[PDB]
This record gives structure tokens, C-alpha cells and sequence, in this order.
């Protein structure tokens, strides 16, 4: 029943008398239920040590992953150029996922098209599918170029792209001089941020591999820029803010902050900003090129050193206080262009902060996951904090990476308690998480269901989640933050430091029983 | 708007395509007459999408595991392939259940083989019988797994059904192979039926020669409620207060043991006909048990359903029908009052799945508003059949719309409230069209049944009415 | 006893079993307190209505107030200026309250003199503590003005504040041109907002009173922009940012966000940026001047038009999107600059936020208090979300501000069940959201004792506590954010829809209970 | 630094002043020498303020409503005059105590008279009667009302004693009226005084005909410990497990009844002898209570101080006195083995209010670390009496020390940490120096007894050896 000024929806609707009953009786009667001692008695076993050294022991079963698959990379990646529109080679499935996943991110349409291979491409191939798929997607959506990844079935059957996109030239479907730049992106090898990757240097070579002859590094008195795999709006906002700051001349390549922000002001903007095709074309010409993200663009690495003769500087992600410092003065020895004095203040703030909450933070124990650049920079964030990450855990990291991060934590007091676990998912870490209990967790939404497991053992046992990375799905809005430079090593310091406050004022709530610690005054 | 000019609307979008896409197109558009009843002659559907025109429909795979196998609660299943299908479909769907997860209920967990080029290059096969090893010694109380087959797995060529049937029997566990690669069919309803038929072929006949559970006259099965909110939950309530006897839910809520003995009731309930028709056919003719058409969206569909089931049995249980019609007759009434007045004369578009297009329009009547457009992803002319005579006259029909085709069909007919799916939610928000999600019901339900009913109307009021609309231009443009 | 590896402080250490057993011979030896039975009986009694209505008809008691007393804004108010040492003519141990009070909040240094008068000053007056404390104060830390305000002492025993700095000017204990503006600020009369004004006003008249003859509205080509008593520094920064966007000249008087920022490099600024002598003195030059807290600058404006000549707009506190837009429109009106297009594109970016998370927002109920510009701007952007304001509090509000809110819940359907409520005190509060419970309250730290009684009725009478106003001693680094504008309506909302999802996640993280609402996506 | 080089040290500092505040700071500074034990030759205290030059000292409102009073819990403190003062100081002080605040306690509450203008001139005592009766009807479990009076008071001539006395007779209830008006005295130290002239007066001497409380010869009371962090309750333990009965805490965590229990006690154990010592004098002569002073800062000071109560009873409680120690010997013995090798030889510079700036010298010294310079806000020469035989020769005191004073020491002495209070916080931090409050314990404590030594060592060194002190230089800088 429903009283009609106080609707109740599925919760707590529920839980009314009837339909609890009605819900017993669905068990007692059809379900075949195990016992409840029995589920009880299971549950109390996933937490145990027994039980984790059974779940390390796993060779072919993953579950709950931490990764995505590469073509979701490459979209990400031709959103960020001006007019383009991202086109999947292969089945349309996959592209249903990719603007769902990210549609429920960022909050924003996701614009990107398939050209539906079906079971017919897979005995002939999918030549025809890119010829009519690129037509109808220039006339209809209008885009200025065509950024073409694949799914896995064009991958296994073997499409070749460039002969497919050069017949559609040769054939008119689309006209010679269109750009249509391509990737391979097959799901099965790396993950989301290899598709980026792959995706990027296949732009990169469409502009320039051909026009080298008349091109002259420093000619154009820019920095390049590339950003990677990102998903904080923020992160392309405060390196554009510094660069700025400084009087530094650069070229953002991929760079999608203002198409997942349009104004709601009445018009739908399929397009808006992004790298411009001028921008790709002229980027030999910088001073050099920084990456951002170097542990997954290891392949356009290859190409700029390679191609473009740049001397890409070994750079680690411009995260927490350090490596924020070495980002600029690399940054400022490149362009001649010295650091501001606004820089230096807003660094002496950010130190500010972190010798105002220092007491808090020391000695805090977290488990965290993501993709390998973020993880390591919020692992060195945290060493400089003095907190000591304990589970550190990344499903698509490589051992030359883990190396690097486990010298990172060698340098430090705070990492004695470190682990670094790569290709391990996150059911090994809700292990983890029970056997060796963290404070906190720092991970994407996907926690939230360690959170649960955790308190249903018992409340001290719980271990709650702080919502840092990618995707965010059960809150609004987050992905307008910032985690790059000081301005992001601010927010996620003042996060953690009020999180922690925030759960002490939960466990000093209890009047008579726990609230002489409820302090007013933190 | 008049026939000639929606038919005018619909000629002047289908300029700006090539022309072959052009002369496909023309025949998914249409202005409906609710008088015809084939509606084949004036709508195609259930055909391939035209490559790059931003299709909304999904795959095979989404309509086996999102849709059919992954709701039921006590089995694993695997998403077998690379990682991306198992985790974009990781917990999207609002599918409810009452379990504990992780130990004895699995829904919402992403298990797959996540395969690497090694497993491209070599089969899958090995590590498929090895993950189901892994899989058992983990989760002890797991009641079967099925084998949901990604891109790859067909292409490759793997043989997942000898896997299921050797470690099937080696393990005493029923493993379900599902040929659902989203290279098949051309939409998520080819899905519906591969899935069909692995609950067919491997898991409905093991109670066959059981005669164990004692049967009434009154036992039911609700067929194709996917607990959406809450949505079986709200509908199950009601149909035991008419004092039937709901012996299993399809699959919302489900378990193995439940699909198992359906065989046993004496009648299906069929909400979804898109996705569960074909296993209710196969049951009528294997079991003769009859299954009947129904509708629990809004009170006047759910007092029809109420009345047509009742009249399916005896007096006491069309007795005991009027007692729950009585019942609940002041709440919905009361929520008419409250929110009717605020809807009354509203139009909405709807683009869905392949049921909810036609299936919500008659509880938008009974709050006052006119469904001017509606459209399938992936419906059939089976499920138009049953759309033209519940829309008026002169509305817009269109079957696998494209994004471009929505969005003008929009500026042009300018609803006041639009129901459909995630992507093309912020679309229409930037425009100022107040949208409701007619998937997820934005993150509300239940919408089934009397208790439903005044959620619906609620949402419904909350976001058409809202102070945000009258916002969007700044007082200085 | 203590374990050395895992030292327990206060919390959870007096849950040791030995101290529990001797906490309970404590109470039952020598503490003669009341039953158990007894307590619940009347803890259930001040929950109840009856209660309530004893509550309201208080004359003459106050519990937990919502405002402090006047030197404290002129103090905040002094801070905000150029080489400017707050001066307290009166007590020292408010001086040592003031600076305690904002350390807390600011997490800054705060510095701030008294004179130290004592008992002898009660029959003898203070002109002895004022002449020797100018000189002191002057000669010690060497500010370039000294901002004299008053405790209540000196106000009772009546110190004629002009006669003793006259007449220390004239005895050479300073120097006859260092400036010295001064107010009288009585403790006993409204409440902090009051004393900010007093000050201003007294600082605005010092330097602009007597050299009117040559002054000329407009000729600066300025506006004048006046804060009032304000903690967030996000909300100096933001008008700033706005008015250097658009391209408008201003002056900004009275401002402190770069001495409540100052960097932590290794040095201690006593004195950074702040507003000149030579803008105060050049102010009446301005095109007008905008009050930015009209609700407690009416001596500001009472100046600034009978003696400046400015046409002081009639503009609200720029919160929310209709006052944010109003602001920049009068601006823009008075400046001739137009609204830049990135400004419009921020506002369509605020819109779509509204749009993204209205159906979280709807229909929720909220208690709040504060002062009262920020009291009513918090109503007004509500309001514009779709949220019931219910229990309104402003203690230090009056009649004609209550009927201003009145008018503009009476404007929209939201405001159909909200009562506004002044002079009333946080006990008052606390029997309204036992008796006509709302969802969420917001307040400032003081809030966190009315969250802790509601959840001892129960967990289902728990309200949890938002934390936006003034002071926040219990969170870290809340006082670097925003209110104001299009970037604080955007904070605003991502705050409340994100605490609406947090508490959703707890009443639903219960398993086989009520997971089933525990969604990833919301 | 020699006593040359601190002298001239003191001289160059001094040079800012003007002459008479020069004259007159010269007297509040010196330079140790461990030998003196007439104080007052090597520095005044207790003296004025000298105008302008930013002292830390509060009021004697502070040391009365904030200090004495306020943490008795069963009580209702009315701050009276206007609004600033109670809200200052409501919940700064970390007072801890046992209770249903609201209900049958009252510490983080804020009850005040909030003066108007029409109260200060007609005066407020006829509010005051009128509060009380709200007090009573509101707060119905108080057994007991204190009037805090704030600066206005007594100047405008309220008679707040009469109130006490008429409205006291009438409702059968306790109120005690506390002249402690932030204009008298110089600092909070007088407030200690009228306070515990207040008790002395109105609370303490009321079970003086009643013998129905059973006595023991063990029986003591904490005198002067108001439980910062729970230092009160980490030190009860140690005196019960070593035999004793303590009947009362004053007053931190402390019931009006246990107070007025105290004149029952064999022995009073004085912690905080400024701020207490005067109802320990007024103990002693009325009803013949000894009194003595002891220390629970750090193992070596707690043990002597064990060991010095126990040898004022019998045979057994000494032996129970040496199996507490024994219990506790491996506890600091391991905060000893893991924190002194992180903080040997490290300087500390503390400046707190008029017991700790001398009782916690042994606790840093049991972790290796060396007091350079130490100082009161309000301390008397008995007090420093105490201290200089505590402190190394040659360190740098200060009595009420100035803003400016404080930074050019720290300048020139450069400390490893220092130890203050809020108002100091947040300046040395800037200047990269290590601080902890030594007031509220930086939100973390206890300190007093064994528990507290590790918590106080765990803090020493995390914010001293802290990563964040090595980074206040830019790298380009
Ligand atoms: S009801 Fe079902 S997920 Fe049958 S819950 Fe879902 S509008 Fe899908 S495949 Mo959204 S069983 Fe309908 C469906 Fe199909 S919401 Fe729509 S498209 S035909
Ligand atoms: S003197 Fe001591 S820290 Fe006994 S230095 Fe400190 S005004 Fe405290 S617990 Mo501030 S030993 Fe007094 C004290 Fe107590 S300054 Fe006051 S409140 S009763
Ligand atoms: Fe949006
Ligand atoms: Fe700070």
C-alpha cells in the first residue's frame, strides 16, 4: 500500500509487513535456499586467510575486474579533437557500452558510432559495413574527421583497416582529402588505456608521418601535451590554468574538457572545442612533447622520440607535491619561461594545508586501485602526506611498472607496509581488505560493494570507501574535480583528511558510550 | 499536427541521408492508423541497423546476459571473453533481488575469463574448464553457471558446449553453454531467444520425471518481469492477494530451483511477450500450460489484468479479485487527484526496449497526458501488431531510430516530457525537455502495479514540473 | 594498558575493559546520578511536542546561540586592510577569544592586540591603556594603521574612544597622521554582522569624511565592492574573478584572503595584501558601490549614499543562479562591460548541474541557519533546486528580513512548509527537527550536537548535518571554498546532492535487508 | 647558547620596546639558574599586562566558567552577560565526561542570559530570576546552577547573589554565584580563585552534619584534573589498581555530589596546584585533610609520584603500589625502546599556562629531548619557585611573554619543536618548525598516567620527524 504524501519507493517500500512476508514465503516455498547458518557460516570463510591464499591461487577465473577493454580508450581519445566523431569498426554492442559507461560518468552525451558488423561480416568481412558506415556518418552527423578503433570481432577475423578506408576513398564514399586516421584496438590485449594509446598515435601519424620533410623542432615556440586517459574535467582545466600561469605556448593534443561541459542553454552540441586538426599538423614543430600519463603512451612515446625528434623528458604524472615540482621545472627549462610568483604561493598552500593536517593523516592505512599513472602518483601523494599505502593494486599494471613504484615506496618509511599487486582484481582485494585491514579504500564505485562485505562482518570491520577515480557512478558531479598539480593535490588531501574525521565522528557518536571523543574542535 | 504534415516531418529528416540509407529508412517511419492490424504494411522492423547512422540498440549478448541470465540470483555466469562486455553490463541493469552477495547470490559481480591474445590465438577452452574449477572452490554455494558467450568465442570457434557438458557432469553442476555473441542476430532480442532456448535445452526439463512438488489449482508463473525497482515484487503481491500462488518470477528475483519447477503451474503470466514468448510457446506445447498477455502499468491496465487472469479460474479468486480492486481503489484514485491536475494535457515521446513503448501509454492516460511518439530498439511487427491500436491517431511510430532522426522528429514535435534510455537522457536535458528514464526508471520504482503507480506519477510530476526548465536562458539573451 | 604497536588515544581506549569496570564504580560510588530509567524518560520528554512548547515560550533563557558578539566582525573586518592591526580597546580575554575562535576556523595565524584594561579602569576609565597601548602596539609590530574597536567593558564604563586618541596624538604617544579609524562596538547590541558594519563604516568615514570637497562620482571609472563579514575565501576570490573577467575595475574594500592564505615557506607574514589607505581614501571616485551583505551593512550604506552621493543598488547576497545573475547585470549595467561569453557559458554549466541532479534534489527538507545574507541566499538557491527550506533560524535576524524570506517562499510551491524563526537559539532548533523532522540539516559545527540527540531517539530520527556556514572547527580546509556565484551555487549543489547519496548508501548497505536499493549507478 | 649569549639575547629583543614597557618586560624574562629558590629575584609574575603588545593571557572568566566550573557535568553554567563570551568558549576546552548531555549533563552546552542594551541599563537580575525558572522547567535533572558573571555585571551594579539566595531557598536548589568578571585580576589565574572561593562558599561545605557516606582509610580525591583527553580517568586507574578509593575528581568529569563529597576524604592529591590549591588550603584547616602535590607526565615522574601517595598509608598499599609498577615496567620500557632513538637529543621550547610549562619537563626527558625554554601566561612565583630547579642551567624563561618576544627567541634559538597553544599554532608552523598544542593536546591525548606516556611519545614524533617539514622550500628557490 501507498500512503499518497508520503510515497515510499523501493526502499523502504519493501520492507512493510506484507511484503516481507510475501518475500518468506517466495523462499520458504520455490527458492531452495541454503540455510541461513549455512550462508553465515560461507560468508565468515571469504574473509579468512585460508580463503585468500585459495583466491590468489586463481589462474583462469577473474572477477570483478578494474580495467576496461581498449576500444572505450580510444573513444575517450578521438573525443578530445575538434568536430571528430568516434567510429568503431565492428559490432554494434560494443559501442551501446561505451556511451552508456561514460554517459554515466560524466553526466553528458556521448556521441560515437558503430557500423554493425554482423554474423554476415564475420564469414565475408566488413569492407562494406566501412564503406556505408563512413558515408551515412558524414552525411548525417557532419563531422570534419572520422576516428576509426575496432571491437574485437574485426580484430580476431582480421580486417584490414587501411585497405578498407582507402577503398572507400578510391570508391567515393567519402571524398580523398577527408581525414579518416585509424587504430587497432583489440580488447584483448592491454586495456582501456592501450586503446588510448593506440588511438592517439594513429592520429598523430595521419597528420604529420607523411609531411616531415619541412617541418623544424622549436619552430613553433610550443610544449606539447599529451594528456592520456582521462576522466577528471578538472585535470585538463589545471594543466591549461599552470601553463597559462607561466606565459608558456602550448598544444593540448586530445582535448575533450569542453565537449563534456556544454552549457544547458536550450541547444544540444554534438561537437564543441577539442584539438583542432592544425594543431596535430603543426606539433613537430614544438619544442618537445610532454606525456602525462608515460605508462600508458609508451607507443606514442616510440613515435614522437622517433619520428618527430623530440626529447620526450622522463616525467612522472604531475601528482602530489614532488612531482607537481619537477613537472614545472621541466616545463620552465623547455619554454625559458620562469615560474611564476602565483605558482610559488599556491604551492606554499598546498604545504599550508599539509602541515595543518598532518596529525590526522599520519599513519593512516589505505587500499587503493586504478590505472597505473594515477595509482603510483596517488601512492607518492600519500607518502608525502605520511600515510602508508598498504594494498596497492593495479589489474592492468606491468612488472617494469611495479618495479617503479616499489622503489618509490622502498624510499620512504611509510611504504615498510607496502604491497603491489598487478593483474589482480577486486575480489583479491576484498581479501586483502579483511585479512589485512586498511583505514580506508581509494578506489572507483566498484568498492562500494567491499564497503558492504566488510560491515556485514561486523562494524569494526568495516572498511569505507573514498570515491577517487574512474568510473564514479553513484555520486554527481565528481568528475568535475581536479587531482593533477597542487589545486588536485589540495582537494584529494582535504578529502582524505575529512573523511577520516568524518568516520571518527561516526564511531564517537554513541552518547554515554562513545561521545566524550565527539570533540567540536578538530 | 495532421497525418500530411508528421508525414511531411518525416520526408524532410530523411533528406540529409545517402540513398541507400534514405530508402531503408522511409520504411521504419510511420504515421499510425489504429485501425490496422498488420502492421507490416506500414512499418518494417526487427531488420539490420544501417552502419554509422548512432543506432541506440545494443547486442546479443546484452539481451542473454544483461537481460535474461543475469538476474537469476543463485547461478554465476560467466562473461566469457575480454573484459569489456562484463564490466560496461556490471550492475547497469536495476534487476532486485533479495540475497547475499558474494555467497549465495551473484548478481551484481562481473566474473569473466578475460581473455588475452594467447586465448585469441589458442581457444579459450582450456581456461574455460579451468575458471569453472576456480569457480566452484570459491563460491561453494553457487547452484550453476552459465557461459555467456562474448564477440570472440564464436569467431575463434570454441567448443564452450562440450566444456559445459564434461565438466557438467564430472561436477554433478548444471552449466548452461549460451551461444549469445553480439555478432548474431542485429539487436538485443536474437539474445532474448538464443537465451531462451539454453534455458530450454539445459536447465527446464531436469524436473521432468520429479513429481515432488505438490501443485493447486492456483499456481502461476510470472514470465518476463525483470524486477526492475522492484517492479516483480510489486506485481507479485497483488496476484497473491488475489489468492494465487506464485510459484516462479522470470527472472527477477529468480533462482534455478524456481525456473525448474515452473513446468509445474498451471499458468504463465506473461508481462515481457518480446523476450519470453518463445519459452512460453515451448511450454504450451510441451507442458500444456497456457500463458496469457498482461499489463500492470497504471490502474486501469492493472485492474483489466486483475479481472482478465481472475476470469481464468473460479469465483472465489474473482471474489477475492474485486476485494483487492476495492482495496486499493482510494490509493491510486488518490494519486490521480494529487498529480492528474499537474499532468493533465502533457505530451511525451517514448523510445524503449521492445515492451514499455506501448506498455506504459495507457498509465500516462490515467494521469491526463497524450503519448504523441513512441518507437522500438528492436521490437518485431508482432509487438506493432500490438502497439497502433493503443496510440491515437496520427502519432509518429519509428523503429531503431537514429540519434539524428530523434532529436529533429523532437525540435519539430517539441513534447513536453520524453521517456527513454541513458544516452540520449543529457541529449534533451541541454535542450530543456524534461526526460525520464524509461530503463532504470532514473534510479525510482517501482512503476508496477497499484504501489508503482504513485511512484510513476510522482517521477512523473517531480521532473516535467520542475523549477530547473524555466532557467535555461540567461535574463540577458 | 597499552599495546605498543598500536597505540589507542581516548577513543576507543576507555572502552578497555579495566576502565569501563572503573568508570562504573565512579558513577555508582560517588556521581548520585539519576536512573537510567529516569534518563530516558526525560530525554524522551524533550522530543516530544509538550516539550517544544515549554521550549518556545522561553523570555529570558538562551541555549546554544547562533551568533557571536560585535568586535568579533570589526575584527575580521580590520584584517582586511593593508598593514592593518586589529586593536580592541577594552579586555584581554576577548582578544585572546577572538583570535582563538577564527584560529579554529582558518586553521591561520590571527593576530589582533588588546590594551588590557583591568579593574582600575572601571573607576578611573582606560585613556592610560589607550595612549600606552598605541604606542606599544605601533612601535612593536609596525602596522600602517591601527583599527580600534570595543569590548563590552569599555563601552559600560563609557570611553570617549576620540578624546583618547586625540589626546594621544597630541602627547606625541603616535605620530598625528597614523591613521587610527575607530567604533564603538557594544557586545550587548546585535551581534558580530554589527560590529563588521561599525567597523567598515568608522574606517569609510576616517579617510573620506573630511576631504569630500574634491571629490567626483564616477571619475575613477571603479565600482566599489563591500563584502561584510565573511569566512569562505573562495567568495573574495570568486567576485574577484568575475569582476577581472568581465573586464570591470573595482576595489574591493576590506579584503583579507591573502593574509588567511599566506603560504607556509618558512617565514610568518603578519601583514599580506589587504585592501590600501589610497583606495579607501580614492573610494567616493568610484561609479558606486555594491554591498555584497546589504542584511548587515545598513550603516555602510547609511555612509556610502548620504555623504559618497553612490546610488547603492538594491541587490540581494549573489548566491544562487537568479541573485548570481542579477549581480553581474547590475555590474554590467554600471560598468558598461558586457557579460564575457565565458561567464554565460558557467552559468549554462550550473543549469545543467540543476538539470543533472534534480530528482535527487526534489522535495527534500532542510533545516538551516546562519546569518542573514547567507541564511536567505541558502533559501533562495534551494528554492531554485526543488528543495523545501522547512525550519528556517536566523538568531541574529529581524522583522524586516523575516518578511523579506516570508515574500519569497510565499513566491514559489517550495516554500509552502517553511517557517522562518529569528532570535531564536540552536535548543529551539533541536525540538523542531524532533518534532517536524526534515532530511538534512545545514549549518556550521555547532549543528553536530542536534545530529547526535536525533540518532539517540533512533536511526530512522537521525538528521545528518551538512556543514556550510560559519564557524566549521571539526572539518579541515571547508573555509577554502566557495558560496557565492555560479562556482558556489555548483559546490553548493554537488554537496547536497552528494550527501543525500551518501545517507542513502548507509540505509541501504544492510545485506539481504535492504541491498537491494544499493545501486552502482545513481 | 651560554648565559652571555641568552642575556644578550634578551637585551637585543627588548630594544623595540618603548621605555617603560622595556623597563617593565625586562622583569618577566631571565635566564635560568637551577640553584634559585626565592624566584622573585630572577622574575616577576603575576603582574599586568602591559598594553598593546598582544599577551596570550585570557580572563578570569576564562579560569572560572571555563577552567573550574565548566566541567562539572550534573551543574547548569550560566554564562551571564552578553553573547560572546559563552559562545567562545563553548566545546574549546576538551573537558572530558560521562553523560546524556542535554539530559543529565550539561559541559558542551552554552547557556547565557545574551544581554541586550535594555539589559544593561535596567539591569539583568530580574532576567536572571526569570532564567533560572526556564532552567528548571527545561532542564528538569540539573542538581545544580552556577552564574558565571561576564565584564558588564558587576559594573552595572547587578545583585546576583540575592538572586542566588531567593531563587536557591525557593526551588530547594543549589545556585552559586561566581564574581569572576574578566576585568578583575590580570589573567585567568584570579578566576581560579573566586571560583574556588565560590565552592569554598556555596557547595562544599553541604554534607558537613552528614556522616551517612561510609568511609575507608583509602579514600582520595584528584584535585586539579580536568581530565583533558581523559588525562583524569588514564591516572584513576593507577591510583584504584594500586588500592585506593578515589571518591572525586575535581573537576574534570566531576559530579556536584562528589564535590561535595570531598570533605569525607583522608588525603587530597593535588595535580594542577595553581588553579587548586586554594580549596586545598581551606580543606586542610577546616576539616584536617592533608594535601599533596604529584605528577603523572611521563614514567619516571608517574612511578615517584606512585610511590610518594602509597607511602602515606599502610604496608599493603605500598605493595600494591610496586605491582602497578611492575604491570607497567615493559609498557614504557617499549614506548622508550621505539620513540627516544626517533626524538634523543631533539630541543623543545614550550610556553603554556601555570602548571604544565614545568610538569611535563619530565615526561621530554624520559624521551631524550632537552627543555631550552619554558614560560607561564599567569603563573605565580611559587610556581616558578617549582620550576627553575626543573630546568636545565642556563634556558631561557619567560613570564606572560609577548607575541614579538616569543618569534625572536624562536628565531634565534631555533628548537625542534615547540609547544603552545592555538594562538601559537599556526605562526611557527609557517616558519617550519614543528608544534603541538599543549593545551588540548592537538585533539589527542591522554598524557597523564602510563596509557597516556604512549600516546604522548606517538605524537612527538609524528609531527616532529613529520615529511611534511622537509619541503617548505621550492627546489628552484
Ligand atoms: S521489458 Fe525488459 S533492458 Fe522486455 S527490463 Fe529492459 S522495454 Fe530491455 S531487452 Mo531496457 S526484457 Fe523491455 C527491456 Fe527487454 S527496459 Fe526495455 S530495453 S523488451
Ligand atoms: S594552570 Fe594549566 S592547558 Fe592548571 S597550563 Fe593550561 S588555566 Fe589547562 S588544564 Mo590551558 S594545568 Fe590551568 C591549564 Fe590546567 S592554560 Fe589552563 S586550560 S588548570
Ligand atoms: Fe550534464
Ligand atoms: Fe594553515
Amino acid at each position: 500500500s501507498q500512503q499518497v504524501d508520503k510515497i515510499k519507493a523501493s526502499y523502504p517500500l519493501f520492507l512493510d509487513q506484507d511484503y516481507k512476508d510475501m518475500l518468506a514465503k517466495k523462499r520458504d516455498g520455490f527458492e531452495e535456499k541454503y540455510p541461513q547458518d549455512k550462508i553465515d557460516e560461507v560468508f565468515q570463510w571469504t574473509t579468512t586467510k585460508e580463503y585468500q591464499e585459495l583466491n590468489f591461487q586463481r589462474e583462469a577465473l577473474t572477477v570483478n575486474p578494474a580495467k576496461a577493454c581498449q576500444p572505450l580508450g580510444a573513444v575517450l581519445c578521438a573525443l578530445g579533437f575538434e568536430k571528430t566523431m568516434p567510429y568503431v569498426h565492428g559490432s554494434q554492442g560494443c559501442v551501446a557500452y561505451f556511451r552508456s559507461y561514460f554517459n554515466r560518468h560524466f553526466r553528458e552525451p556521448v556521441s560515437c558510432v558503430s557500423d554493425s558488423m554482423t554474423e554476415d561480416a564475420a564469414v565475408f568481412g566488413g569492407q562494406q559495413n566501412m564503406k556505408d558506415g563512413l558515408q551515412n556518418c558524414k552525411a548525417t552527423y557532419k563531422p570534419d574527421m572520422i576516428a576509426v578503433s575496432t571491437t574485437c570481432m574485426a580484430e580476431v577475423i582480421g580486417d584490414d583497416l587501411n585497405a578498407f578506408i582507402n577503398n572507400s576513398k578510391k570508391e567515393g564514399f567519402i571524398p580523398d582529402e577527408f581525414p579518416v586516421p585509424f587504430a587497432h584496438t583489440p580488447s584483448f590485449v592491454g586495456s582501456h588505456v592501450t586503446g588510448w594509446d593506440n588511438m592517439f598515435e594513429g592520429i598523430a601519424r595521419y597528420f604529420t608521418l607523411k609531411s616531415m620533410d619541412d617541418k623544424v623542432v622549436g619552430s613553433n615556440k610550443k610544449i606539447n601535451i599529451v594528456p592520456g586517459f582521462e576522466t577528471y574535467l578538472g585535470n585538463f582545466r589545471v594543466i591549461k590554468r599552470m601553463l597559462s600561469e607561466m606565459g608558456v605556448g602550448y598544444s593540448l593534443l586530445s582535448d575533450p574538457e569542453e565537449v563534456l561541459d556544454t552549457p544547458a542553454d536550450g541547444q544540444f552540441r554534438m561537437y564543441a572545442g577539442g584539438t583542432t586538426q592544425e594543431e596535430m599538423k603543426d606539433a613537430p614543430n614544438a619544442l618537445n612533447t610532454v606525456l602525462l600519463q608515460p605508462w600508458h603512451l609508451e607507443k606514442t612515446k616510440k613515435f614522437v622520440e622517433g619520428t618527430w625528434k623530440h626529447e620526450v623528458p622522463k616525467l612522472n604524472i604531475p601528482m602530489g607535491l614532488d612531482w607537481t615540482d619537477e613537472f614545472l621545472m621541466k616545463v620552465s627549462e623547455i619554454s625559458g619561461q620562469p615560474i611564476p610568483a602565483s605558482l610559488t604561493k599556491e604551492r606554499g598552500r598546498l604545504v599550508d594545508m599539509m602541515t595543518d593536517s598532518h596529525t590526522w593523516l599520519h599513519g593512516k592505512r589505505f587500499a587503493l586501485w586504478g590505472d597505473p599513472d594515477f595509482v603510483m602518483g596517488l601512492v607518492k601523494f600519500l607518502l608525502e602526506l605520511g600515510c602508508e599505502p598498504v594494498h596497492i593494486l593495479c589489474h592492468n599494471g606491468n612488472k617494469r611498472w611495479k618495479k617503479a613504484v616499489d622503489a618509490i615506496l622502498a624510499a620512504s618509511p611509510y611504504g615498510k607496509n607496502a604491497t603491489v599487486y598487478i593483474g589482480k582484481d577486486l575480489w583479491h582485494l576484498r581479501s586483502l581488505v579483511f585479512t589485512d585491514k586498511p583505514d580506508f579504500m581509494i578506489g572507483n564505485s566498484y568498492g562500494k560493494f567491499i564497503q558492504r562485505d566488510t560491515l556485514h562482518k561486523g562494524k569494526e570491520f568495516e572498511v569505507p570507501l573514498i570515491r577517487i577515480g574512474f568510473p564514479i557512478f553513484d555520486r554527481h558531479h565528481l568528475h568535475r574535480s581536479t587531482t593533477l598539480g597542487y589545486e588536485g593535490a589540495m582537494q584529494i588531501l582535504t578529502t582524505l583528511v575529512n573523511s577520516i574525521l568524518e568516520r571518527l565522528d561516526e564511531e564517537t557518536r554513541g552518547m554515554q558510550a562513545t561521545d566524550y571523543n565527539h570533540d567540536l574542535v578538530r | 499536427m495532421s497525418r500530411e504534415e508528421v508525414e511531411s516531418l518525416i520526408q524532410e529528416v530523411l533528406e540529409v541521408y545517402p540513398e541507400k540509407a534514405r530508402k531503408d529508412r522511409n520504411k521504419h517511419l510511420a504515421v499510425n492508423d489504429p485501425a490496422v492490424t498488420q502492421s507490416k504494411k506500414a512499418i518494417i522492423s526487427n531488420k539490420k541497423s544501417q552502419p554509422g547512422l548512432m543506432t541506440i540498440r545494443g547486442c546479443a549478448y546484452a539481451g542473454s546476459k544483461g537481460v535474461v541470465w543475469g538476474p537469476i540470483k543463485d547461478m554465476i555466469h560467466i562473461s566469457h571473453g575480454p573484459v569489456g562486455c562484463g564490466q560496461y553490463s556490471r550492475a547497469g541493469r536495476r534487476n532486485y533481488y533479495i540475497g547475499t552477495t558474494g555467497v549465495n547470490a551473484f548478481v551484481t559481480m562481473n566474473f569473466t575469463s578475460d581473455f588475452q591474445e594467447k586465448d585469441i590465438v589458442f581457444g579459450g577452452d582450456k581456461k574455460l574448464a579451468k575458471l569453472i574449477d576456480e569457480v566452484e572452490t570459491l563460491f561453494p554455494l553457487n547452484k550453476g553457471i552459465s557461459v555467456q558467450s562474448e564477440c570472440p568465442i564464436g569467431c575463434i570457434g570454441d567448443d564452450i558446449e562440450s566444456v559445459s557438458k564434461v565438466k557438467g557432469a564430472e561436477l554433478s553442476k548444471t552449466i548452461v553453454p549460451v551461444r549469445c555473441e553480439g555478432f548474431r542476430g542485429v539487436s538485443q532480442s536474437l539474445g532474448h531467444h538464443i537465451a531462451n532456448d539454453a534455458v530450454r535445452d539445459w536447465v527446464l526439463g531436469k524436473r521432468d520425471e520429479d513429481t515432488t512438488f505438490a501443485s493447486t489449482p492456483y499456481d502461476v508463473a510470472i514470465i518476463g518481469d525483470y524486477n526492475i525497482g522492484g517492479d516483480a515484487w510489486s506485481s507479485r503481491i497483488l496476484l497473491e492477494e488475489m489468492g494465487l500462488r506464485c510459484v516462479a518470477q522470470w527472472s527477477g528475483d529468480g533462482s534455478i530451483s524456481e525456473i525448474e519447477l515452473t513446468p509445474k503451474v498451471k499458468l504463465n503470466l506473461v508481462h515481457c511477450y518480446r523476450s519470453m514468448n518463445y519459452i512460453s510457446r515451448h511450454m504450451e506445447e510441451k507442458y500444456g500450460i497456457p500463458w496469457m498477455e498482461y499489463n500492470f502499468f497504471g490502474p486501469t491496465k492493472t485492474i483489466e489484468s486483475l479481472r482478465a487472469i481472475a476470469a481464468k479460474f473460479d469465483e472465489s479468486i474473482q471474489k477475492k479479485c474485486e476485494e483487492v480492486i476495492a482495496k486499493y481503489k482510494p490509493e491510486w484514485e488518490a494519486v490521480v487527484a494529487k498529480y492528474r491536475p499537474r499532468l493533465e494535457g502533457k505530451r511525451v515521446m517514448l523510445y524503449i526496449g521492445g515492451l514499455r513503448p506501448r506498455h506504459v501509454i495507457g498509465a500516462y492516460e490515467d494521469l491526463g497526458m497524450e503519448v504523441v511518439g513512441t518507437g522500438y530498439e528492436f521490437a518485431h511487427n508482432d509487438d506493432y501488431d500490438r502497439t497502433m491500436k493503443e496510440m491515437g491517431d496520427s502519432t509518429l511510430l519509428y523503429d531503431d531510430v537514429t540519434g539524428y532522426e530523434f532529436e529533429e522528429f523532437v525540435k519539430r514535435i517539441k513534447p513536453d516530457l520524453i521517456g527513454s534510455g541513458i544516452k540520449e537522457k543529457f541529449i534533451f536535458q541541454k535542450m530543456g525537455i524534461p526526460f525520464r528514464q524509461m530503463h532504470s526508471w532514473d534510479y525510482s520504482g517501482p512503476y508496477h502495479g497499484f504501489d508503482g503507480f504513485a511512484i510513476f506519477a510522482r517521477d512523473m510530476d517531480m521532473t516535467l514540473n520542475n523549477p530547473c526548465w524555466k532557467k535555461l536562458q540567461a535574463p540577458w539573451e
